Parts: C-alpha cells; sequence; structure tokens
C-alpha cells in the first residue's frame, strides 16, 4: 500500500513555493490554496514552534535530511499527522539563497 | 540563456530507480510529459557511456542515504542526450528525492 504524500518546496521562512498536485489527494486542498502561505499556517497550534524551529536548522545541517512529525489540518479542517522529511537545496554553479525541499507523508501516531 | 529555476528539476523514485514524480519544468528542458516517465527506471535514460558510472553512483546512495551523481548523460524525448548533475536524497527507506539541474543544450 503506497503512503499518501506530496513534495514541496519552501522559502527558509517556510513559505510554500512549489507544491506537488498529489497534495489534493494527501491534505485535500489544490496547489494554488497552499502556495504563497506558511507550512505553519496549516500546523497544529501545539506544533507549530516545533516546525518554525525545524526550517530554521535544516540551513545549518550541510544539506542533511531533518525529518519532524506534525499535525496538519486538512481541506476538511481535521488534524492529519504528518512526518515531513526536509533538506536544503542550492545550486552549486550560483550564490543564490537555499530553498527547502519537503516530502510530506500521512502517518499514523501509534 | 536560462535562469536557474528553469534548468532545475525535481523528481521522485522507487528504490528501483522508477519514476514515481515528476516535475513539469522536464518538458521544456528534454521534451517529456512527466507522465511518461511514471513507472520507467531512470537507468532506461541513461547514456552507455555512464551506465557503470550511475550503478555505482545508485549503490553509494543507498548505502549513505545521499549522493552527488557524477556528470551524466540524459536521453531527450526527440533524441540526443542532455548533460545533467543530480543531488539524490534516500527518504526513511521509502523513496529517492533528486534534485536534477541540467548542464547542457540538448546535443545530437
Ligand atoms: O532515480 N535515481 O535513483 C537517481 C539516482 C542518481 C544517482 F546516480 F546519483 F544515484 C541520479 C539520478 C536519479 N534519478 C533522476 C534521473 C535519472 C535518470 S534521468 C534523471
Amino acid at each position: 500500500c503506497q503512503p499518501t504524500r506530496f513534495i514541496s518546496r519552501h522559502n527558509i521562512e517556510g513559505i510554500f513555493t512549489f507544491v506537488d498536485h498529489r497534495c489534493v489527494a494527501t491534505v485535500g486542498y489544490q496547489p494554488q490554496e497552499l502556495l504563497g502561505k506558511n507550512i505553519v499556517e496549516f500546523c497544529h497550534p501545539e506544533d507549530q514552534q516545533l516546525l518554525r524551529d525545524s526550517f530554521q536548522q535544516v540551513v545549518k545541517l550541510k544539506g542533511q535530511v531533518l525529518s519532524v512529525m506534525f499535525r496538519f489540518r486538512s481541506k476538511n479542517q481535521e488534524w492529519l499527522w504528518m512526518r515531513t522529511s526536509s533538506f536544503t537545496f542550492q545550486n552549486p554553479y550560483s550564490d543564490e539563497i537555499e530553498y527547502i525541499i519537503c516530502t510530506n507523508t500521512n502517518v499514523k501516531n501509534s | 540563456f536560462k535562469g536557474l529555476d528553469s534548468k532545475t528539476f525535481l523528481s521522485e523514485h522507487s528504490m528501483d530507480m522508477k519514476f514515481t514524480y515528476c516535475d513539469d519544468r522536464i518538458t521544456e528542458l528534454i521534451g517529456y510529459h512527466p507522465e511518461e516517465l511514471l513507472g520507467r527506471s531512470a537507468y532506461e535514460f541513461y547514456h552507455a557511456l555512464d551506465s557503470e558510472n550511475m550503478t555505482k553512483s545508485h549503490q553509494n546512495l543507498c548505502t549513505k542515504g545521499q549522493v552527488v551523481s557524477g556528470q551524466y548523460r540524459m536521453l531527450a524525448k526527440h533524441g540526443g542526450y542532455v548533460w545533467l548533475e543530480t543531488q539524490g536524497t534516500v527518504i526513511y527507506p521509502q523513496c529517492i528525492m533528486c534534485v536534477n539541474y541540467v548542464l547542457s543544450e540538448i546535443e545530437k
């Protein structure tokens, strides 16, 4: 059974700058509904600071993966457990600012 | 001349290198529609002269969890090859996430 997941790209602040259409099946929103918003806008109040802090640290970790579990508000306003695996990228031919690549999977908290 | 964003595309793969996702940036670059790539192994697209090296990089990626490929050639949809470099990352294994950047025009 394939896990349900989608890829996203974020600026270092956490704003969605790209969203894979598999988001509709995963969390119920169209890409347009996510683009331009901070991931933290979709995050459970108890988990928001952890997510901020995760985004802050992933840029320090030399491009290694940082994982975070958090509750994501679906299009139906229900809290879905997500495991987001995130890493930085920047084109080595450039000095343009790093951005963050996430794979976001709906997982069990059990 | 193309900007940086326009020369990069993201792909996702199963552990066997079969495409499970590819962003649409590949179309302008290499000609493929993402939907025609799904279920096809990345190996189907490597130049013969890069195949042994890509096998080794795949091995490194699976062993270590991350890899930067050497420069390699990907077969283009309408013939010829484009030079690429890829940063690969295993997501735990669940799948492989690739950041692919084009290093050349299509060469025939
Ligand atoms: O999909 N891969 O498993 C993969 C691995 C490697 C590396 F050699 F670094 F391990 C590089 C690229 C890909 N996938 C992307 C791709 C594969 C053929 S054309 C674009």
